[PDB]
């Protein structure tokens, strides 16, 4: 779950 | 006129043409420059010197007349009858007096009185102790005369150990040196006596700061009985501590006193070893600042006197500590000495100024070395470390440095910069800040935890804040257990998007972001273990290679490559999960990740796929990778050379010429990446690319022809030449990596040749690039063994015209000169033959290249020019009695010992002394060791059957007398004698060689000397 | 506005007078034509405390070139010691020249600067250079070719001989 939680909100980064 | 270089002098001019040059400006104050310059170099100029110092009333006139008298006293002391010698002696004596005497001119021209002492100490060297044995107890006896006197005895002492011990080597012969160092070791116990009397019965003054200015300089030498079996401890670490005008010095002199040589089993020294530094640490805790004082404040409020002080401090116990930290630790007692001692370097840790946090971080490294290798002593210093990991993780500095520079072709590229001093520091940082995770990773991950909550609640927000805690958790990569390294990066990152969402402003998200990328790929480990967060963590900086936010491109593309450098196995494998190795997904939307980047980041992007393809070991597959990689540039490149081949005219089109530019860029980064593995992709462009560089040559030249120089700056030729240097750079850049070393030569090198040797032969010498020579080098020192007649094409076609090109001067075309020795060097070295099989008109001009190389006053053409004789001469020795080896020694052996003599003599070519004095043993060795098969001479001029020794002994000294007509018969035999003796051990024959040179600067000088390796 | 005497010593080649004319000009010279003698250079910077001149006094670093020697140093009020991190013998030379150097200027504010930080090669290691510390030099890993550290020396050196940390470089 943790590093898969992690990976989502390495997705959703923005400069925005 | 102010011209002085007359008959009778007028030292009024002399005083008007000084002024004008010292402070005057512009036109006037260059003439009066040459003048001066003409007239301090008359060799007469010191019969005048005299006249100056008494007459002038200008401080810098009497300056230069000191100088010229440092001239004579240094080269033609011994010229002069004693009756005058001691006559300037006691003129330079008396002058000293006068000026002590006078206080205003003792107080406020310093640079007069040190320039008036040392043309003393020059004196000295020259006189004392053989011609004036009372010296040192005349001068003992003046300091009571006057308070200046005193002090300036003390400078004049300070001088004579400088001259005597600091800088004696390279300045005096090792005879003359040892005889200067005893002399002064003979008279120090009055020297000595002075001194303490000065320091124990003086109060702080002037006076007593010059004496521990001498006292400093002594320290170098002096036995350390002078220390310790005298009080002078005790003055300097309580006395001398407690006044504030001289507690730099006598800390300069405790470090010195730190470092002496001591008994390392005598008990009482080390308790005087303890005792002075519990002085001086009490002492500074009383007078001058607690443990507790802020010296970051301080520091940053000081006046550099205290700023001085403050470094001085830090070098006195980082000094010490090092030396006697055991000392400190075996009695309990002392423990809190020892760690008030170090709890001072933590405070002098936290002051920015650069070099001094060096100081110290050198010593930190030091000390958690030790506690890692001897952790039974760790718990002493618990609290020091935490301390110290703070403040390095708070001073972590940029790991890595960007530069953007214009080349010659006037493009604005990007270079990361190598082993610069920020990043020794970043280095050093890291591995004292490696030490301490391991000491405790508990409190290491407890205060970077603290840091980042600290940066997240906005407390201790700011870029510089984040950017080092960043650099400080990248820094302690690979210490942790994966275990505890997942639970820490993923703390890590999870806090810092967090942070990033909380963030207002584009620059601020963009900051952390940056951060988060750096520290993701710090963390190669928990990237390989995790391919979910790789993918994820790659399609966002391609999603980041879109955003146009100033650096976020260039951060996108090095994190990209960066992390590729490390995982590149992740990406040619594949995942389950998914369908594809995913260099495969990369290269199918290439364009489309790529279509804002800049070219250079393009580039950057290819390099990375071709490091990522390099990891896929099936040649089919990878092959297949690396066209599908190259498919857009491979297309562009289809199209133009079409065009090109059918329209010349094609190569005026700027856009064409970008085009071009940027194709063979892409294939330099791809290359680059993938080494011998890009060979599929050479060949696919090689033969075209060869023939473009041919058109784009011709066209440089033909304009430059036309134009002049100046046809080298337009855009036009610059484009054009961006081409040429991509070509050969692409060409050089396989060449070097390559591993298939028969397609090279079968397939590669004829092409090559053909296209770029007779070109750059028939280029006019402004369109020349060196960097045609330079491929040429890496061409020979890649497969010149196997390609006989390659080499020799090289020869004909570079040689004779590079030779003329730069055979004007030592000015001209200076990458042209670099490039040229290191491939006449290398061919040297690989393709030997090729010398060999030269017309004997053609070695010749060989020979006169490598002097040519000798007389240059650059490094780069010297060492190289140097290391081709040394070369030549050991590969013609590997021939035996062959003619070709007998012919050139009768042609070329003497050559050699001359030219090598005239650059070791001549003033102005010492960097190639380590080298010079290796060519000039084996030329020697080759006639001492009989290993010259022929007679060296001729015509019989010396009756037939003369040993090549006893030739080779008159050569030289004959050619020594015609040079240096001032050395007697005995200096040059002895010499001479001394180097046929000597050319077996390499240390001693350099010192000879030494002595010879400082013996060839001056007149008198003692033949003895050359028996010095030999007294010992 | 003032007017501080820099003498600029070294070895020849160590990028002396490249470093005084790209400061002067912006042009990298690739030749090296050896300084004889000396020459001066009035440079001009711009701060936000107003305009600073420095009399760099570009010093020949050949022993057949020296002229005055030591002569070129009486007045100066600031220095830079250069060496060349790609020549070892530059950096030994180092000790030679800050002596001459401090005995006609007894307390000056000096730099110590390695040119040529950009060649790949670097002969002259960062952590070899040690010898600023006792001698309470500025160190600064300069470039005149890679316009690397270029301010820094200068900055220093201003900031020093107005004895005000604040002084930042600006434009014209
Ligand atoms: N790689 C590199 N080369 C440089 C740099 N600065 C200068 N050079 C080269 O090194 C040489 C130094 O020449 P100058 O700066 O005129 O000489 P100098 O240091 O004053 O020496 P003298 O005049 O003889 O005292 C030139 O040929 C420069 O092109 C640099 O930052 N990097
Ligand atoms: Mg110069």
């Amino acid at each position: 779950g943790e590093v898969d939680d992690l990976c989502e909100l390495m997705a959703q980064l923005s400069i925005n | 006129g102010i011209l002085d270089f007359s008959n009778d002098l007028d030292i009024a001019l002399l005083d008007q043409v000084v002024s004008t040059f010292y402070q005057g400006s512009g036109v006037q104050q260059k003439q009066a420059q040459e003048i001066l310059t003409k007239f301090q170099d008359n060799p007469d100029a010191w019969q005048k010197a005299d006249q100056i110092l008494q007459f002038s009333t200008n401080p810098q006139s009497k300056f230069i007349a000191l100088s010229i008298l440092d001239k004579l006293i240094t080269r033609k002391w011994k010229l002069l009858p004693n009756d005058h010698r001691i006559g300037i002696r006691n003129f330079v004596v008396g002058m000293i007096i006068s000026m002590c005497q006078d206080d205003e001119v003792f107080k406020t021209q310093k640079n007069l009185i040190n320039k008036s002492d040392l043309t003393l100490v020059q004196i000295l060297k020259q006189e004392w102790p053989q011609n004036w044995p009372e010296f040192i107890p005349e001068l003992i006896g003046s300091s009571s005369s006057s308070v200046n006197v005193c002090e300036n005895n003390m400078i004049v002492l300070k001088l004579l150990s400088e001259e005597v011990f600091d800088f004696s080597a390279e300045q005096m012969t090792q005879a003359k040196a040892l005889h200067l160092k005893n002399s002064m070791s003979k008279e120090f116990e009055q020297i000595f006596k002075l001194c303490f009397q000065v320091l124990e019965q003086g109060s702080s003054s002037s006076l007593i700061v010059a004496t521990l200015e001498s006292l400093l300089r002594y320290l170098h030498w002096i036995p350390y009985r002078y220390i310790y079996e005298t009080n002078i401890l005790e003055l300097l670490s309580t006395k001398f501590m407690t006044s504030p005008d001289t507690r730099a010095i006598t800390l300069k002199c405790l470090t010195e006193v730190s470092n002496l040589k001591i008994p390392q089993d005598n008990d009482l020294i080390k308790r005087q070893t303890v005792l002075f530094f519990q002085n001086t640490l009490q002492q500074i805790a009383t007078s001058v600042m607690p443990v507790t004082a802020d010296l970051k404040a301080t520091y940053a409020n000081a006046n550099g006197n205290d700023q001085s002080f403050l470094q001085d401090l830090a070098m006195f116990l980082t000094t010490y500590l090092a030396r006697n930290r055991a000392l400190l630790e075996s009695d309990e007692s002392l423990r809190e000495l020892l760690l008030n001692a170090h709890q001072y370097l933590i405070q002098l840790s936290k002051i920015e100024e650069r070099e001094l946090f060096k100081t110290t971080l050198d010593y930190w490294h030091n000390l958690v070395a030790d506690l890692f290798y001897e952790p039974l002593k760790k718990h002493i210093y618990e609290e020091i470390c935490s301390q110290l990991r703070l403040v390095i993780i708070e001073n972590m500095v940029r790991p890595e440095e960007v530069l953007v520079v214009e080349n010659d072709e006037g493009e604005i590229v990007r270079e990361f910069v190598k082993e610069s001093d920020t990043i020794q520091l970043y280095k050093s940082e890291r591995e004292v800040l490696v030490y301490l995770t391991h000491l405790n990773v508990i409190d290491t991950e407890e205060i970077m935890i603290s840091k980042l909550a600290r940066q997240i609640d906005g407390s201790e927000w700011s870029w510089h804040n984040i950017n080092t805690l960043s650099w400080a958790i990248g820094s302690i990569s690979g210490t942790m257990s994966e275990d505890t390294e997942k639970r820490f990066v993923v703390t890590v990152i999870k806090d810092l998007l967090d942070l990033t969402v909380k963030k207002r402003g584009k620059d601020n998200k963009a900051v952390v972001a940056s951060d988060i990328m750096y520290v993701v790929g710090q963390y190669p480990r928990f990237l390989k273990a995790h391919w979910n967060f790789l993918r994820t963590v790659i399609l966002k900086l391609f999603e980041f290679m879109h955003e146009t936010h100033e650096g976020v491109q260039d951060m996108a593309c090095d994190t990209f490559i960066k992390i590729v450098q490390k995982c590149k196995y992740h990406f040619v494998i594949q995942q389950p999960r998914e369908s594809e190795p995913f260099i495969q997904t990369i290269i199918r939307d290439i364009q489309k990740t790529t279509a804002d980047l800049q070219p250079q980041q393009v580039h950057t992007f290819y390099k990375a796929c071709g490091i990522i393809i390099s990891e896929e070991r099936s040649v089919a597959e990878r092959n297949r990778l690396l066209s599908d990689l190259m498919q857009l540039p491979n297309m562009a490149w289809d199209t133009i050379v079409e065009q090109s081949t059918a329209n010349p005219t094609l190569l005026l089109d700027s856009e064409t010429v970008k085009i071009i530019a940027n194709i063979i860029k892409t294939n330099v980064a791809v290359c680059t990446s993938m080494g011998a593995d890009f060979y599929p992709q050479l060949g696919h462009i090689y033969y075209n690319m060869l023939q473009l560089y041919r058109a784009v040559s011709s066209m440089i030249s033909a304009q430059v022809a036309a134009e002049g120089l100046i046809a080298t700056k337009t855009p036009k030729v610059r484009g054009l030449r961006t081409i040429k240097k991509e070509i050969l750079k692409l060409v050089e850049t396989y060449i070097s990596k390559a591993r298939n070393l028969d397609d090279v030569v079968k397939v590669l090198v004829e092409p090559l040749l053909n296209a770029v040797l007779e070109d750059y032969m028939n280029n006019v010498p402004d369109a020349r690039d060196a960097e045609v020579l330079n491929c040429m080098t890496t061409v020979v020192e890649k497969v010149g063994h196997m390609i006989p007649q390659g080499v020799i094409l090289i020869l004909q076609s570079v040689f004779e015209c590079t030779l003329d090109m730069i055979n004007k001067d030592f000015t001209e075309y200076p990458e042209h000169r670099v490039e040229f020795y290191k491939l006449l060097k290398v061919i040297n070295e690989k393709s030997f033959a090729a010398f060999l099989e030269l017309p004997p008109a053609a070695f010749k001009l060989f020979v006169d290249a490598i002097c040519w190389a000798f007389k240059h006053n650059n490094r780069d053409v010297e060492v190289n020019g140097l290391q081709i004789a040394l070369d030549l001469v050991k590969n013609i020795e590997r021939m035996g009695n062959v003619p070709f080896a007998n012919e050139f020694h009768k042609n070329y052996f003497f050559i050699f010992v001359s030219e090598t003599f005239f650059v070791l003599t001549d003033s102005d070519h010492k960097s190639g002394f380590s080298k010079q004095a290796l060519l000039l043993m084996k030329l020697i060795s080759l006639v001492y060791d009989n290993k010259i098969s022929v007679p060296l001479y001729q015509e019989a001029e010396v009756p037939q059957g003369t040993s090549n020794q006893v030739y080779l002994s008159q050569y030289l000294a004959n050619m020594l007398s015609n040079a240096f007509p001032h050395l007697t018969s005995e200096q040059i035999a002895s010499f001479l004698s001394a180097l046929t003796k000597q050319y077996k051990d390499l240390v001693v024959f350099k010192g000879t060689l030494r002595d010879f040179l400082v013996q060839i600067k001056e007149v008198g000088g003692d033949p003895t000397d050359y028996l010095f390796a030999e007294d010992k | 506005v003032p007017t501080f005497k820099l003498v600029l010593v070294g070895d020849g080649g160590t990028g002396k007078t490249t470093f005084v004319k790209r400061h002067l000009t912006g042009e990298f010279e690739k030749k090296y034509i050896a300084t004889i003698g000396v020459e001066v250079h009035p440079l001009s910077f711009y701060t936000n405390f107003g305009e600073i001149k420095f009399d760099v006094w570009d010093t020949a670093g050949l022993e057949k070139f020296g002229g005055l020697r030591d002569g070129y140093y009486i007045n100066a009020q600031c220095a830079i010691i250069m060496f060349d991190v790609t020549s070892r013998i530059t950096y030994k030379n180092v000790p030679n020249w800050h002596r001459d150097l401090v005995r006609v200027c007894e307390n000056i504010p000096i730099v110590l600067c390695g040119n040529k930080v950009d060649v790949k090669e670097r002969k002259v290691k960062a952590k070899t250079i040690t010898f600023h510390r006792k001698k309470n030099l500025q160190y600064y890993d300069i470039s005149a070719k890679s316009n690397y550290n270029f301010e820094k020396p200068f900055l220093w050196l201003a900031r020093k001989l107005a004895g005000n940390p604040q002084l930042e470089f600006v434009a014209s």
